[PDB]
RNA sequence: GUGUAAGUGCACAAGGGAGCUUGACUGCGAGACGGACAUGUCGAGCAGGGACGAAAGUCGGGACUAGUGAUCCGGCACCUCU
RNA sequence: GUUACGGCGGUCCAUAGCGGCAGGGAAACGCCCGGUCCCAUCCCGAACCCGGAAGCUAAGCCUGCCAGCGCCGAUGAUACUACCCAUCCGGGUGGAAAAGUAGGACACCGCCGAACA
């Protein structure tokens, strides 16, 4: 019993990337490592309840309890003080990460209103992708009747890639809906 | 795994407009998930 | 003028120098920080005062880049 | 050319650093030597060190074929290795030691072998 | 006022009293601490008086 | 960055986090520093009874140096004193 | 006794570091596979722990070579200075820098243990 995305990466995607880049040793095949979802509330500095709403949204979508991030710096323009909750974060690894990736790619992304594609320019040197949503309605794990206010995220997919090209190739093989440039 | 810290998990069958039965884990408790659109039918994935 | 205020001199510094023979418990240096670190047979006090734990001769050395104070067990007659 | 550090780098540096931070309080003498244990994924090793002279009065490991023959688990191998270090210290004239855990946590194999040494006549 | 002088009579009689200060608004309730009592020779709890 | 001035320190952390806890002890104290005197300061180690730790061990408040007032007179608690 | 070996320590703790180029897996060192058991995440078997060895030296590690960056660093001379002369200017005896240069340097030593004799 294996996640189908993990099965695919193990069998066909690994061989494809090995052919494409001709890695000298078997352990250069760039694979994903973990997925991090960030929901920076910001407005929680006034009202604490928004952090709990973010907690519930992340727990329902990703499937595991999120970790509240403390404000490590005090600032007055955002009237931020040290220690109050600011955002939530979940680190996804292994089978849970694979199944979340499958769910998002095959269900959540096409549910985006006028979804035209994700720019393949968002990698940073080492082929780690970081995009960001605006609302949370795309997931059916949450309910539009249940929700009351949109809450975007920052999904980060750190891989074993060393270059932007290798990372974009691996993610494109994974089934990522990139644009064309 | 801390036991009482996470929500429930269940194998859920995702149903698209194409007719594909998708036995996979999720937290929705309906058993079978039905959705109108997915990667197998969306115009961007299908080039339309 | 605002000025005119100062505190008393604290008489800090090194009390026993290299080669001096001392008894156990004798104060070696009076310092604020850990300008000298304790070495062998040398303890550190609440106010970061170095003192001797055994009789012997004071020896100043450096351990991994820190200046240290040690006590050498002088030979019994 | 991988972009950053390997996981083995992080593990090795962290273990060396946290072995050093505990060596602040633990040092071995002639009559009271330091029992420092190095644990690997496939093996475990122990030595008896007199830190003033920088010597080694006794040593034991799972490398030895005599202790390789036990079919027991890794914990069983550690228990046996603790027994060997115990009676080799006995033959070395050493009675009391100080247990250096080598930057590993005190649990599992290391705890099992330390308890084996404690029961086998090494007071620490 | 705040951090005033407060007294801990040995719960086990003995009239053994330790003194110390505490913030009377951080800890409005009476302080309870287990302390050594000389005449009993044991570590008995002490209550704020 | 270290609660707080400045300085001497601290990345080996004395800086950040968590678990348990009250040593912010009782009887003492070799030896010292500083000093007109009165003050002040450090202190290993011993005993009792504890905390933490597998253990070694550490703990007589706080990284250190300010946060204070002699004597007289009187109040309160206890004592096998009168 | 020997090996491109693993550990535990050193040295007024870089002359040692960093970087570049070329190599290796005998036992070891690792990466690695998995979460059934001890144990763990302020969420995450990522880490800690446990159970294994299918794969791999791409990394760690260590070997050889590079002065490239850092680092160490004379002698001489000078600055400064104690004492003494000197009406000022300055001088005599002694001590003697920092900087800079010549240069050194891609560490050395100790104790165990692996594989080999």
């Amino acid at each position: 019993a294996l996640p189908r995305l993990k099965q695919r990466y193990r069998e066909e995607i690994r061989e494809a990337l090995q052919q494409e880049f001709n890695y000298a040793n078997v352990m250069q095949i760039p694979g994903v490592v973990k997925v991090v979802v960030n929901m920076g509330v910001g407005d929680a500095a006034r009202d604490a309840k928004l952090i709990n709403g973010a907690i519930n949204d992340l727990a329902l979508i990703t499937g595991q309890k999120p970790e509240v991030r403390r404000a490590r710096k005090s600032i007055a323009q955002f009237k931020l003080r040290e220690g109050m909750p600011i955002g939530a974060r979940v680190t996804l690894r292994g089978d849970r990460m694979w199944e979340f990736l499958d769910r998002l790619i095959s269900i959540a992304l096409p549910r985006i209103r006028d979804f035209r594609g994700l720019s393949p320019k968002q990698f940073d040197g080492t082929g780690n992708y970081t995009f960001g949503l605006n609302e949370q309605s795309m997931f059916h794990e949450i309910d539009v009747d249940s929700i009351d206010r949109p809450r975007g995220m920052d999904i980060t997919v750190v891989t074993t890639a060393t270059n932007d090209a290798e990372g974009r190739a691996l993610l494109r093989a994974l089934g990522f809906p990139f644009k064309e440039n | 795994m801390k036991t009482g810290i996470h929500p429930e998990y269940v194998d859920t069958t995702v149903q698209c407009g194409c007719g594909h039965s998708f036995t996979t884990r999720s937290t929705k408790q309906s058993g079978t998930i039905v959705v109108e659109v997915c990667s197998q039918c969306h115009p961007f994935y299908t080039g339309k | 003028s605002r000025n005119g205020r100062d505190s008393a001199a604290q008489r800090l510094g090194v009390k026993r120098f290299g080669g001096q023979v001392v008894k156990a418990g004798e104060i070696l240096v009076r310092q604020r920080g850990t300008h000298f670190h304790p070495g062998v047979n040398v303890g550190r006090g609440g106010d970061d005062t170095l003192f001797a734990l055994a009789p012997g001769a004071v020896e100043f050395g450096a351990k991994r880049g820190r200046k240290t104070v040690n006590i050498v067990p002088v030979a019994r007659p | 050319k991988p972009v950053g550090q390997n996981i083995s780098e992080v593990r090795r540096n962290a273990r060396l650093r946290r072995h050093a931070r505990l060596r602040k309080k633990v040092a071995g003498t002639a009559e009271v030597p330091r029992l420092v244990v190095n644990r690997s994924a496939r093996h475990i090793h122990v030595q008896l060190v007199n830190d003033l002279n920088g010597t080694t009065l006794a040593a034991a490991s799972s490398i030895e074929a005599d202790v390789r023959a036990i079919d027991g688990d890794k914990k069983a191998h550690s228990v046996r290795v603790g027994q060997l270090i115990a009676e080799r210290a006995k033959a070395a004239g050493v009675e009391t030691v100080v247990f250096d855990r080598g930057g590993y946590t005190y649990g599992g194999r290391i705890a099992a072998l330390a308890d084996a040494a404690r029961e086998a006549g090494l007071k620490f | 006022d705040v951090r005033p002088k407060i007294t801990l009579a040995c719960e086990v009689c003995k009239h053994r009293n330790y003194i110390t200060k505490k913030n009377r608004r951080n800890d409005p309730d009476r302080l309870e601490i287990k302390k050594f009592c000389p005449n009993c020779g044991t570590h008995q709890p002490h209550k704020e008086s």
